[PDB]
């Protein structure tokens, strides 16, 4: 049937998009020394194709790594909109998911999710580069578990 | 025509994958150094049949002119640079 | 028959490039105590092949101020010249035998300014045509060493022919002399092609553009290398081994592509004043005072060459 | 292909035409560019291999180079000049039918005269030395430097003497 | 010879690229008039026969001549060889 | 370690080496067991041309030799 | 106790010697082929990469993540 | 010969005319001229090659060598303009009317 081919159709688009992932690092804050501590040796970053910092223009996914600010908002909702569909976000840390220890300050957005739309909420003040990691790869199997050209066809 | 099919294959291989990939889903130094160019890319004009004048029998001539021709080139090089015109240190 | 022979030209070259992409990344993995890609495939040989789908798969946010004309006929031109160029090369024996053959490659080498100026001028900025006027001065500037050097080292074989070199270099590379010659066009080789320490150019194109002048820049590349290894560094040629021939000059082809990433993770970048600075008061004195040695030692030697 | 080097003088003469009709000053140097582009390979066909080289190595990477350089950074486009080149591209498209035109009368009153249609592919190759070695362009281009010593001296002093031309000009 | 000497290390040590630019130059200019092997360059691009050496009638009066390019009236270019 | 590189050199490798073998062949499969004559000027030509026209196949690797 | 970083001890000699020894240094471009090699020897070293999901990183038992409320 | 003779002569003539009928830049004459110095170019290196005359080569060289000059020299006077005025237009060199 159709559908056999197209499943594997969608399975290889998305092999690629996992594969292949390019990261805007939107780091801002001390969430993003564990991101460097990651594309070093013993993670090794760019050992499942995730290229150590690329540029915005031409990127997959985004890594919102800390305290995002009422000064700094438009800036990062002008690179989301700069960005190329299919594109993907990851808030690393406290201070991108809900604020953290600068939640009930006046200079801060509590949440990324307000200014641009999430996929992968990493935990941690920071979280460690394994836990990054593992978000990273969460995102991956995410990517995997699409089906778009089976809703197109069966629309 | 080989020349020919070689290089409109190519063309149309470029065209293809641009196709393809939308289918699928004042400063005077700038000036002086292009002026620089000019006058040294004209030497090279003048200087790329040393080859086919290396084979002649006048050769105390060909040495002659030749020399002629790279110590101007160095003499307007040094004066170029004794006047400052590749400095960029505006 | 010659289809065939061109297809078994350009097919290679371009796989060629897509696994130097990944030779690169590995070299510089681990010089920097780290592995590179592994997993897409065994040892990672199916990672160009995951990014060019996802390239080809994205969507082109082309710039709306912008002229689709110069939009699309830049990387289009910049592919085209970049196979174009691999045309005469003899490896042995060449595809299409031209004599001026170096002259071609001068000028089809030079004919990409217009592309990285033409990409400026569509982006309606100025730091991008800054980019731009000042990457063009780059590139002008070092093709004039690139022409003199090669204007005078054809006087060791009295011809502008390629094939020729396979006899001049007989006996002996040509790199014994004109090891200076060398070392001044191993160098114009990178800051022709903005390869580090010349990357002042990347360091603005949608999906398939990017892609096309990715292949453009890793091309010249290894055709650069391969234009050394003919020149300076001529293999054997014993003629009824073209087989011989093919593989020595792979192995040293390589060599000088590894090189060049030997280099981009070994040094730092330098500095647009710096670079031009280097070649209009080291490069261009020297290159005019060897040529003058060059154009002396044939006459001086009984050795001039012959024109066959 | 009799036709051939026809159809590349004609190719000049419509680039030469958008030259002409003046687009703007980035147009303009495309139009060159294909003029020079074909002006290389008519010569080729003429046999001049050094000559058409040299004008792709030095007209255009060293010339319309900088003529782009030089309009890139002393140069603003203006949005007028959109419908003004829709205007004048249909005016090239008239001048072509003209020259179509003229070309038939002229065929028409001069058979053997101005163009001999009839004797289109002839009449471009009159003579060649067939046994002959040392016969092409390089062999006359580096006579410079034997004999014609004049020319080659006349050329040096001329790019010499631009250096200090320029920069007193430029200053 | 003491300042100008001194002058030369102070080159050499800060532009050696000048000095050896210039110094190229000069063995450029002045080797071709202490070689002996100048001559034979002239003397080989004569001796090279691109064309068809036209004969001559036998007039009777031209001894120096050959009638054969086997006889040693004419020029032999064996110093070619020994060169 | 180090020599996980040679997966991807090896094959830029073998991508380098068909195009020289493979013309190499080609040429002599295309002209007669021979390389393909060369004509950096007009007497090669001259010479081609006329092997050509004594063939009596219209091709100029054919040669004939003494028999004829 | 302080100490100089870019400074000599005194003036150095402009001797034919030394500078010959910088001239080559210059023009043979020595500096920068000790840096190759140390690219080189890093080249041929063990490098620390782990397989992530199949090899961990080390810790200790003071190891601060996720929380738990406990039981007797 | 003479078909593309008259198509070079026919291409010179109508870059003379770009050149005596301004539109408002400088450039857009420049590069008329030069075009002119291309045409010029081919007819002679063509008259040469159909002649065999290889005593007349070096003439293109030195067309081209001078006509590079000039266009250097045209440029320069283009870039003084433009830095004093703002724009490389015609109607702004309405001095020494007076
Ligand atoms: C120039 C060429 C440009 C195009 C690019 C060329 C494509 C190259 C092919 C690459 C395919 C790689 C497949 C993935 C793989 O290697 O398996 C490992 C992958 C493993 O990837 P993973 O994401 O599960 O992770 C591996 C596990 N770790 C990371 C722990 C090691 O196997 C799979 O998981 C499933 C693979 C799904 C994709 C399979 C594709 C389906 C076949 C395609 C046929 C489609 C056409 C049919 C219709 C015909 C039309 C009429
Ligand atoms: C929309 C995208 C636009 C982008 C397009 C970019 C295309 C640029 C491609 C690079 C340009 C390559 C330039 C080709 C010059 C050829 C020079 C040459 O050496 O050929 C000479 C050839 C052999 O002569 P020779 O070597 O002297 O001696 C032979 C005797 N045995 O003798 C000959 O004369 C052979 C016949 C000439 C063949 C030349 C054809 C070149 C390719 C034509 C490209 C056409 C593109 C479309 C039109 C361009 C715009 C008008
Ligand atoms: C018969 C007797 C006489 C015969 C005449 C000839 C005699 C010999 C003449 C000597 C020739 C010397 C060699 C020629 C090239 C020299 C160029 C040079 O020296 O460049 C100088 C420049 C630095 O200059 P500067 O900034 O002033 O120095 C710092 C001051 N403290 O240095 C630079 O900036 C260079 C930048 C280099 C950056 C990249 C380096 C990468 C190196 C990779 C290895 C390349 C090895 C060669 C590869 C060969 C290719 C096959
Ligand atoms: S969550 Fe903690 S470690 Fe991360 S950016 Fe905020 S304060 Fe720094």
């Amino acid at each position: 049937r159709a559908e056999y081919v197209v499943t594997k159709l969608d399975d290889l688009i998305n092999w690629a998009r996992r594969s292949s992932l390019w990261p805007m690092t939107f780091g801002l804050a001390c969430c993003a020394v564990e991101m460097m501590h990651m594309a070093a040796p013993r993670y090794d970053m760019d050992r499942f194709g995730v290229v150590f910092r690329a540029s915005p223009r031409q990127a997959d996914v985004m890594i919102v790594a800390g305290t995002l600010t009422n000064k700094m908002a438009p800036a990062l909702r002008k690179v989301y909109d700069q960005m190329p569909e299919p594109r993907y976000v990851v808030s690393m840390g406290s201070c991108a998911n809900g604020g953290g220890y600068y939640h009930y300050s006046y200079s801060v957005v509590r949440g990324c999710d307000r200014i641009v739309p999430v996929d992968i909420y990493v935990p941690g003040c920071p979280p460690t580069a394994e836990a990054l990691l593992y978000g990273i790869l969460q995102l991956q199997r995410k990517i995997k578990r699409e089906q778009k050209l089976k809703i197109w066809y069966r629309r | 025509m080989n020349l020919y099919t070689v290089i409109f294959i190519n063309i149309l291989l470029s065209l293809t994958l641009i196709l393809v990939a939308f289918w699928l889903p004042f400063s005077m130094k700038f000036f002086l150094v292009a002026i620089t160019f000019l006058l040294f890319d004209l030497e090279i004009a003048l200087l790329l049949p040393l080859p086919w004048a290396i084979q002649t029998i006048k050769t105390s001539t060909m040495m002659i002119m030749a020399f002629i021709l790279v110590t101007i080139l160095s003499l307007g090089l040094a004066y170029e640079w004794t006047q400052k015109g590749l400095e960029w240190t505006e | 028959m010659f289809f065939i022979n061109i297809l078994t030209l350009l097919v290679p070259i371009l796989i060629a490039m897509a696994f130097l992409t990944l030779v690169e990344r590995k070299i510089l993995g681990y010089m920097q105590l780290r592995k590179g890609p592994n997993i897409v495939g065994p040892y990672g040989i199916l990672q160009p092949f995951a990014d060019a789908m996802k390239l080809f798969m994205k969507e082109p946010m082309r710039p709306l101020t912008t002229s689709m004309s110069l939009f699309i006929i830049a990387p289009t031109l910049s592919l085209t010249l970049a196979l174009s160029l691999w045309v005469p090369l003899p490896m042995p024996h060449p595809l299409i035998n031209l004599n001026l053959g170096i002259l071609f490659i001068l000028a089809t080498s030079s004919l990409s300014v217009y592309s990285i100026l033409w990409s400026g001028w569509a982006s309606n900025s100025k730091y991008s045509l800054f980019g731009a006027l000042r990457a063009v001065a780059q590139t002008i500037s070092y093709e004039v060493t690139m022409a003199i050097i090669l204007l005078s080292v054809l006087l060791m074989n009295g011809s502008y022919s390629l094939q020729t070199l396979i006899t001049t270099q007989e006996h002996m590379w040509l790199l014994l002399p004109a090891w200076p010659m060398a070392m001044m066009w191993f160098i114009s080789t990178l800051a022709e092609t903005n390869r580090a320490p010349f990357d002042l150019t990347e360091g603005e194109y949608a999906a398939g553009p990017f892609a096309l002048f990715f292949m453009a820049e890793y091309t010249n590349i290894i055709l650069m290398n391969a234009l050394t290894t003919i020149i300076f560094l001529g293999p054997l040629y014993y003629i009824n081994l073209p087989e011989l021939y093919s593989t020595n000059f792979m192995m040293e082809a390589l060599l000088l592509s590894s090189t060049f990433l030997w280099i981009r993770a070994s040094y730092p970048r330098f500095r647009y004043d710096q670079l031009m600075h280097l070649l209009w008061k080291n490069f261009l004195p020297l290159t005019l005072a060897l040529c003058m040695w060059h154009i002396s030692l044939p006459i001086f030697t009984a050795g001039v060459p012959p024109y066959m | 292909m009799n036709n051939y080097i026809f159809v590349l003088s004609s190719l000049f003469l419509v680039g030469c035409l958008g030259l002409a009709l003046k687009p703007s000053p980035i147009y303009g140097g495309l139009g060159l560019i294909v003029s020079g582009f074909v002006g290389c390979l008519m010569v080729l066909g003429f046999g001049g291999s050094f000559l058409g080289l040299m004008v792709f190595l030095i007209y255009l990477g060293g010339m319309l180079v900088v003529f782009g350089y030089t309009t890139a950074m002393a140069t603003e486009e203006y949005p007028e000049t959109w419908g003004s080149n829709w205007l004048i591209l249909g005016f090239l498209v008239l001048g072509v039918i003209m020259e179509v035109f003229l070309i038939c009368v002229l065929n028409y009153y001069d058979e053997v005269g101005v163009i001999n249609l009839d004797g289109l592919g002839d009449w471009l190759m009159y003579e060649v030395d067939d046994v002959g070695v040392m016969l092409e362009g390089g062999i006359g281009v580096a006579a410079m430097y034997s004999c014609a010593t004049w020319m080659m001296v006349v050329a040096g002093w001329s790019l010499f003497a631009g250096i200090f031309i320029i920069i007193e000009i430029t200053r | 010879a003491g300042r100008i000497s001194a002058f030369l290390k102070n080159a050499w040590a800060k532009e050696p690229v000048l000095v050896v630019s210039f110094s190229v130059w000069g063995l450029a200019i002045i080797m071709p008039m202490i070689s002996p092997y100048t001559k034979y360059a002239s003397m080989i691009n004569k001796a090279t026969p691109y064309n068809y050496p036209v004969p001559v009638r036998d007039d009777g009066n031209m001894p120096d001549v050959p009638s054969h390019p086997q006889d040693p009236l004419g020029p032999s270019l064996d110093w070619l060889k020994n060169l | 370690m180090w020599f996980e590189i040679l997966p991807g050199l090896a094959i830029m490798g073998v991508c380098l080496v068909i195009p020289g073998v493979s013309t190499a062949y080609i040429h002599k499969f295309t002209n007669g067991g021979k390389e393909k004559r060369v004509a950096r000027v007009q007497y090669q030509w001259y010479l081609m041309e006329r092997d050509r026209r004594i063939s009596g196949v219209n091709r100029y690797y054919v040669s004939k030799g003494l028999e004829n | 106790t302080y100490k100089y970083v870019n400074k000599k001890e005194q003036e150095s000699e402009v001797d034919m010697k030394s500078a010959t020894d910088n001239a080559a240094r210059i023009l043979m471009w020595t500096e920068l082929i000790r840096g190759l090699g140390m690219t080189l020897s890093y080249l041929f070293r063990e490098p620390a990469t782990i397989n992530y999901p199949f090899e961990k990183g080390p810790l200790s038992p003071r190891f601060r993540g996720e929380h738990a409320l406990r039981r007797y | 010969m003479p078909s593309t003779f008259f198509n070079l002569t026919m291409a010179f003539s109508l870059s003379l005319l770009g050149t005596l009928m301004f539109r408002s830049h400088l450039m857009s004459t420049l590069l008329c001229l030069e075009g002119m110095v291309l045409s010029l170019f081919i007819m002679t290196s063509v008259t040469s090659l159909n002649s065999n005359s290889m005593s007349s080569m070096p003439i293109p060289i030195t067309i081209l060598v001078f006509a590079a000059c000039e266009a250097a020299v045209g440029l320069a006077l283009l870039v003084k303009v433009s830095n004093t005025y703002g724009t490389d237009y015609v109607q702004n060199l309405n001095l020494l009317q007076c």
